[PDB]
């Protein structure tokens, strides 16, 4: 599920699942 | 930054957990 073009829900989506407990930051603008 | 090299381009696992906390 990660190695495609992932966007919007779909990118924030990969970024819940991989980083799990650790959490993450979403920037789309950077 | 994360748009560029997961949505525009194809996303890798490495690329990902350089936005985890």
């Amino acid at each position: 599920f990660v190695n495609q073009h992932l966007c919007g829900s779909h990118l924030v989506e990969a970024l819940y699942l991989v980083c799990g407990e650790r959490g993450f930051f979403y920037t789309p603008k950077a | 930054g994360i748009v560029e090299q997961c949505c525009t381009s194809i996303c890798s696992l490495y690329q990902l957990e350089n936005y985890c906390n």
